[PDB]
């Protein structure tokens, strides 16, 4: 186990991020519950120049 | 209170 696992939920997920292609959930709350520690990452490229 | 996030991609083969 470790690609195969909710970043919210904490126990499996079958969904992917289609932005980010890195975060996967279960379900569409999930994404949304973490999407507020998810969307700092979410997107790539940090916020620094321009 | 956030805005509002990409779609979700399911997988599986
Ligand atoms: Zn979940
Ligand atoms: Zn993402």
């Amino acid at each position: 186990d470790s690609s195969e696992s909710c970043w919210n939920c904490g126990r499996k997920a079958s969904e992917t991020c289609s932005g980010c292609n890195t975060a996967r959930y279960c379900g569409s709350f999930c994404q949304h519950k973490d999407w507020e520690k998810h969307h700092h990452i979410c997107g790539q490229t940090l916020q620094a120049q321009q | 209170t956030i805005s509002n996030p990409p779609p979700l991609i399911s997988s599986a083969k």
